[PDB]
């Protein structure tokens, strides 16, 4: 489950840059750590 | 002449640094105090004519979104009026000149002058390279063309000389009112990997070094100083830091204008008086 999904954007000297938010929650049983990783491929995202 | 510091370090710097990333002997040359894996591994990724990854460099506040794997950020800081002269003269021009050229141009014959020719007009030769006419070969400039004498140095018909001159733009004459400035301008290379951070800092250092023998800023630019800030975190807020090191370059360049004068005299009006 994922909630509160934020495409922050920050416009500063480097350039334009993409971070956010999102809360999720897990099955019992699953012990997550530091910086895994998750990828949704149902879900698509816009970018120029 | 107006001076943008920002656009002639672009100029520099793109192909300069291509050239320099084209070949490894260069690269390993510039690399030499640093160890063998991260000068491996960045010869790896950036340095070749077939490397995949690449470098890029742009101004501040672009729009897009921009490489972070390593960039040249550039920024234009400060400036400030460090010395003048009376009345704000720097000079005093006949012929109005542009920009100082170098063009290769190989020798010609004429029925009684070797020449070279040039892509443009000439206002002024400043040199010709490995030559110091007399007065024998009688050294003469007639627009695009300098030529010289024929007959006693027919040995060198087809010399592969080249040429540094100024072009040539009005015959009016004027007056150049300025200043000098002494101007500070930010350089810093980003990456969010900080070792490839230094390398690129070190390549800037050394294109830094050999741009002091070019033709514009030994004649526009003198005075080049250095100075380099601490590694830091450009940025936290990303899933990983962008690591980067500002370096700031300063320069001494004489902003100035040609102001025309239309005051030409050829008569004389010698009379006493009678009283």
């Amino acid at each position: 489950a994922i909630q509160s999904q934020e495409k922050g954007t920050n416009q500063l000297d480097i350039g334009i840059l993409d971070t956010g938010t999102a809360i999720g929650t897990t099955q019992l049983e699953k012990r997550i750590s530091y910086r895994d990783r998750f990828t949704v491929p149902e879900v698509l995202m816009p970018q120029q | 002449a107006i001076t943008s510091v920002d656009s002639y370090l672009l100029s520099e710097i793109k192909p300069r640094l291509n050239t320099v990333l084209e070949n490894c002997y260069i690269i390993d040359e510039v690399l030499k105090d640093f160890d063998y894996q991260t000068r491996e591994s960045f010869k790896e990724a950036f340095c070749g004519k077939n490397a995949q990854h690449e470098v890029t460099v742009g101004f501040n506040f672009p729009k897009f979104k921009n490489n972070y794997e390593a960039h040249y950020l550039i920024q234009l800081g400060q400036g400030q009026e460090t010395k003048n002269s009376l009345g704000s003269i720097q000079s005093s021009y006949f012929e109005a000149t542009g920009d100082t050229l170098v063009e290769s141009s190989t020798a010609i014959r004429e029925d009684d002058k070797l020449v070279f020719t040039v892509s443009k007009p000439i206002g002024e030769l400043i040199k010709v390279e490995d030559i110091e006419f007399a007065k024998y070969d009688n050294l003469q400039v007639e627009g695009n063309k300098v030529s010289f004498k024929y007959q006693t140095n027919e040995d060198y018909e087809n010399y592969n000389a080249n040429i540094i001159f100024t072009e040539k733009k009005n015959d009016s004459k004027g007056l150049v009112k300025g200043f000098t400035v002494e101007e500070q301008v930010t350089v810093v290379g980003l990456s969010f990997n900080v070792d490839v951070a230094r390398c690129l800092d070190a390549v800037l250092k050394m294109i830094l070094i050999s741009m002091r023998d070019s033709i514009e800023e030994q004649q526009t630019f003198q005075l080049q100083n250095l100075s380099f800030g601490d590694i830091a975190p450009i940025i936290e807020d990303g899933d990983s830091m962008i690591f980067g090191r500002p370096t700031i370059i300063k320069y001494t360049s004489s902003l100035d204008l040609d102001y025309t004068i239309t005051q030409d005299i050829n008569k004389l009006t010698f009379k006493e008086r009678k009283d």
